RNA sequence: ACGCAUUAAGUACCCCGCCUGGGGAGUACGGCCGCAAGGCUAAAACUCAAAGGAAUUGACGGGGGCCCGCACAAGCGGCGGAGC
RNA sequence: UGUAAACCUCUUUCAGCACAGACGAAGCGCAAGUGACGGUAUGUGCAGAAGAAGGACCGGCCAACUACGUGCCAGCAGCCGCGGUAAUACGUAGGGUCCGAGCGUUGUCCGGAAUUACUGGGCGUAAAGAGCUCGUAGGUGGUUUGUCGCGUUGUUCGUGAAAACUCA
RNA sequence: GGUGAUGGCCUACCAAGGCGACGACGGGUAGCCGGCCUGAGAGGGUGACCGGCCACACUGGGACUGAGAUACGGCCCAGACUCC
């Protein structure tokens, strides 16, 4: 079956960045929701939409290239995986790339980037790393 | 390897072969040779090196070297083993360290003296 | 002005129906220690004349480095045909932490204080080419806030910038000491 | 065990300035010996063997005691060549050597070795003393009748005093006011070479 | 994949089952 | 590297099996099963300083394709037979 | 060799000769006593270099080289390996590097060794995918609403003996 | 019943239950820890000195006194070992 829904979409935007394909549709979720949001706000897609399909909803990405086609993303890879569940104490909360690179934190006040997860003291679940 | 095979299972380290078995924790042993004698090595390596055939205190016999050119080495010598691996022969691993109850220095080894128990130059 | 070196000197030979034509190779890395750093591999049957060509070499093909005071900005993983290396920002009063090859790229560089180290293939020639692909997969902070839209604020951390205006006025007087 | 031979010995060898008048320096600045004109191979190793082999030769101290003064100075949360270079520096012998009062590195060992100085209230026969901001160096009683010592205070037209020094007494009394600083030192070698030697 | 292992792998397997044929009887009329 | 490349040896997670220098040895001892043949689990002493994978140049081939030389075939006179 | 040597000088540490001489005791005791360490540590004065340096290595790894004697030998060696009279690799000469009251060897443990790879590895041919399936225990799990706060996460008290480690 | 106290800690009686693949039952080794060594770090090794607990006092058991006893320089018994 299938069993790592925030894996296969790294995966799947891992994919179209290395097609160089402009856009995305996959099926919805909140949490997904929350994800394109969040990455929005720190600038990696332009903008997403969520859209309908025959009997789920479905998410749609515009994902974003620079003028010259230099790929807005190097990389990216999930942490928290099922089996390992990867927990954060905050005085631990991971830096990416001299601190460059995004984390994905989820927590109490839901889901919350590496600094401001810093600036308000808690933290929790990771979900990713990002660049 | 998932980790819940890590768990189930275990890491299961290797261990490095100790060596040097007859000291057993000892860096020097005291030893009583049964027999003192020469033997050649390997083929490229023509030549006739000086061995003894000792009973050390362990109760475990040993094929050890002799470094240096002289001896005044025979049967029921009272002498002092200590651990260095010579390429040349087969199994052999076990110095005589030279100086020590028996075995007289050689003469005039004037560099190098520490190591084959030789007296200063006065 | 530009430092040259040799990290590696093998003696090859193609084989004749007579017997074994010999030759020589060169490894050249040359830099002019600020941040200019390029790669040759000469060969001929003259040591000299194989390091030639392989300055030459390296005098076309530099390649350009995101250093800092004499710290890059950032950690990263070069992995190449066999060689690995794992380049990791240091703090001022470091030193140039790595073997032979690696220490001599980075030295071409004028990279004072960071570190690396070798995980796999030994051999220089593809040591090298993993040092040189994590060069050139460090990124400018000033390239991803212009990437992505975000200031170099929203975009990179306080201690950085601290550096950079630090290393920007040593840099101001240095010059005013040197020419004015 | 302080050092006892030649000093234009390592001078020949290395091939640097550390005693000044050295006029066999001058006339034989190539290594000494039967393969004195010989040529030597290059390397990272050895590039980083003669730095500190410079220093502590200059300033007498010995390898194991130099690694103690690193260890202290990696301990530092300061940066460990520079800092090493400040704590280096921070001798008796070598302040009174710049405050000028003696010929040779030797001869102020000597100096602080032979309990010719006073400090505070108490006899110092300490080459390796740590003089810290703010200590009254005070002199003797009986250093006025040492006659080369006379004519060291009478006619010390010898290397300067550096920025950091003063001397404030009629008895040649030498005061601390700031400690060293490596933009100011402006000495051999720098210690980076040897930073990475001993975190080898 | 080369050979020379299988080979000596062949070579060790033979011999053994040689020896085991030589010794079918001692082994059954002494394993009691 | 050979080569895989939507029937992936790449892209990521889930589960499992499995490996940690070669040889000794998948052997010995002990056990389980087996009518027997024998299968499975499964070491150590001791020893070697390497065993090995992929590709290149050369040579070689009682593998091949294309060719030349009194190389053979044809025609002659000899050696090996005796004397010196 | 080598500024080394003497020899013109200077201070003499540290040892040595002799006198002075301790805090430790706001203590104890109601008695004139109370220091094993201890007449030392510490001083103060006298004579004068007078009483004082050795060890391992040198082809590269690993900074430092040449000559002499033997020449498949005796012998060295941590690895490559060195040696069949012309050795910078054997013993010795001079010389030089390293360390220094220690210097080398030995024995074990960690690291190097991403060489049991949670951090941090692999299975087409290099060692490695059970001959293939069903399936118990177990591990893992689609979308959404609501809920408990068990995990997890935040602070505070309690606790983490002292000695340790590190900063001042 | 028993001890300062809960308690199969012991006693006669009722049921037959319990433990185990998360390793019982066995074997080998070994005192534990604050700590010490190494390491970038994790982690690995390890338990000199000092400090805190456990156990031991020729071997094997038992009880006494007593607030409190493995009662080292106490007792009793059986051994083994040395002396009169």
């Amino acid at each position: 079956t299938m069993t790592d829904p925030i894996a296969d979409f790294l995966t799947r935007l891992r994919n179209a960045n290395s097609a160089y394909h402009d856009e995305v549709t996959l099926p919805h979720s909140k949490l997904k929701a929350n994800i394109a949001e969040i990455l929005k706000r720190e600038g990696y897609i332009s903008d997403y939409r969520t859209e309908d399909a025959r009997v789920g909803k479905s998410l749609v990405v515009q994902l974003k290239y620079g003028p010259s086609r230099e790929r807005s993303i190097a990389g990216l890879r999930r942490v928290s995986k099922p089996g390992l569940r990867v927990y954060a104490k905050s005085t631990n909360l991971p830096r990416v790339l001299g601190g460059l690179g995004v984390a994905i934190i989820s927590t109490s006040s839901g889901l919350l980037t590496d600094r401001q997860a810093a600036r308000q003291g808690v933290g929790g679940e990771v979900l990713a790393y990002v660049w | 390897p998932t980790i819940q095979q890590l768990v189930r299972k275990g890491r299961r380290d290797k261990i490095a072969k100790v060596k040097t078995a007859a000291l057993k924790g000892s860096p020097q042993r005291r030893g009583v040779c049964t027999r003192v004698y020469t033997t050649t090595p390997k083929k490229p390596n023509s030549a006739l090196r000086k061995v003894a055939r000792v009973k050390l205190t362990s109760q475990v016999e040993v094929t050890a070297y002799i470094p240096g050119e002289g001896h005044n080495l025979q049967e029921h010598s009272m002498v002092l083993v200590r651990g260095g691996r010579v390429k040349d022969l087969p199994g052999v691993r076990y110095k005589i360290i030279r100086g020590s109850l028996d075995t007289q220095g050689v003469k005039n080894r004037k560099q190098a003296r520490s190591r084959y128990g030789a007296k200063k130059e006065k | 002005n530009y430092i040259e070196r040799v990290v590696s000197i093998n003696r090859v030979s193609k084989v004749v129906k007579g017997g074994r034509r010999f030759s020589f190779t060169a490894l050249v890395i040359v830099g002019d220690g600020k941040g200019m750093v390029g790669v040759g591999y000469g060969k001929a049957k003259e040591v000299p004349a194989a390091i030639a060509k392989g300055v030459e070499e390296a005098r076309k093909n530099f390649f350009r480095v995101p250093l800092i005071g004499s710290t890059i900005t950032h950690p990263v993983q070069g992995e190449a045909a066999a060689g690995v290396v794992m380049l990791r920002p240091a703090s001022p009063g470091t030193g140039v932490i790595a073997g032979g090859a690696a220490r001599a790229v980075l030295e071409c560089a004028g990279v004072h204080d960071i570190l690396a180290k070798s995980l796999g293939s030994d051999n220089a020639i593809n040591v090298v080419h993993a040092t040189v692909a994590a060069l050139k997969l460090l990124q400018r902070p000033e390239e991803v806030a212009a990437r992505r839209g975000l200031p170099i604020e929203d975009v990179a951390p306080a201690g950085m910038l601290k550096a950079r205006r630090e290393s920007e006025a040593l840099a101001a007087a240095a010059a005013r000491e040197g020419s004015a | 065990a302080r050092y006892t031979g030649p000093a234009t010995r390592k001078s020949r060898r290395l091939g640097v300035d550390l005693v000044g008048g050295d006029q066999s320096f001058e006339k034989r600045p190539y290594p000494p010996g039967q393969h004195g004109r010989a040529r030597i191979k290059e390397s990272e190793y050895r590039q980083q063997l003669q730095e500190k082999q410079k220093a502590r030769f200059s300033y007498g101290v010995m390898e194991k005691q130099f690694r103690r003064y690193y260890e202290e100075a990696n301990r530092q949360p300061g940066k460990t060549g520079d800092n090493l270079l400040r704590i280096l520096e921070s001798r008796l012998d070598n302040v009174v050597y710049r405050a000028g009062l003696a010929r040779t590195r030797r001869m102020a060992r000597q100096l602080v070795s032979h309990g010719h100085f006073l400090v505070n209230g108490v006899k110092v026969d300490i080459p390796s003393y740590r003089v810290s901001q703010y200590d009254i160096i005070d002199v003797k009683e009986k250093s006025l009748n040492t006659l080369p010592f006379q004519i060291a205070r009478e006619t010390a037209g010898e290397r300067p005093i550096p920025s950091w020094l003063q001397v404030v007494g009629e008895r040649q009394r030498i005061l601390v006011h700031q400690l060293p600083e490596r933009a100011q030192i402006d000495v051999p070698l720098t210690e980076q070479l040897i930073v990475e030697l001993y975190s080898k | 994949g080369s050979v020379i292992k299988k080979r000596r792998k062949r070579m060790s397997k033979k011999k053994h089952r040689k020896l085991l044929r030589r010794t079918r009887v001692q082994r059954r009329k002494l394993g009691k």
